[PDB]
């Protein structure tokens, strides 16, 4: 209109959510509980010698 | 203990960025790391260099 140009109003997103990126250390000692559980049950068997004889 | 100390690093990483955001907000600026700013480049058509200003 005349010399000036008119532009439409811009709609705005109401909310934003922040989810930052985190470094991944990738440690291996955690989630190894099964090995500890296996260590718990060694179960060495010893039979008395001389009771039979 | 290692399981705890692995998760503590993420807490520290979040703490640094949150402190930076607080400084920017107290400073009457905008932290563009926490905001998208990609939707308004399409609503109003501007170049990549013009969006930096
Ligand atoms: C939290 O644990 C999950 C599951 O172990 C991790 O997600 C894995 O990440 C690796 C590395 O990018 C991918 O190869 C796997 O496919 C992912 N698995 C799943 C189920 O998503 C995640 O990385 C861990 N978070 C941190 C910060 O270490």
């Amino acid at each position: 209109c005349f010399g000036v140009t008119f532009k439409k109003p811009l709609v705005a997103e109401e909310k934003t959510s922040l989810e930052p990126q985190l470094p991944h250390l990738q440690l291996r000692l955690p989630h190894l509980v099964g090995i500890i559980a296996k260590i718990k049950g060694i179960k060495i068997e010893v039979t008395s010698s001389g009771e039979s004889i | 203990d290692i399981s705890i100390m692995e998760g503590m690093f993420a807490v520290q990483h979040v703490h640094t960025h949150l402190n930076h955001l607080r400084t920017m907000l107290m400073e009457r600026r905008i932290d563009w790391t926490y905001m998208s700013s990609s939707w308004l480049q399409t609503q109003l058509q501007k170049s990549d260099d013009e969006m930096k200003v």
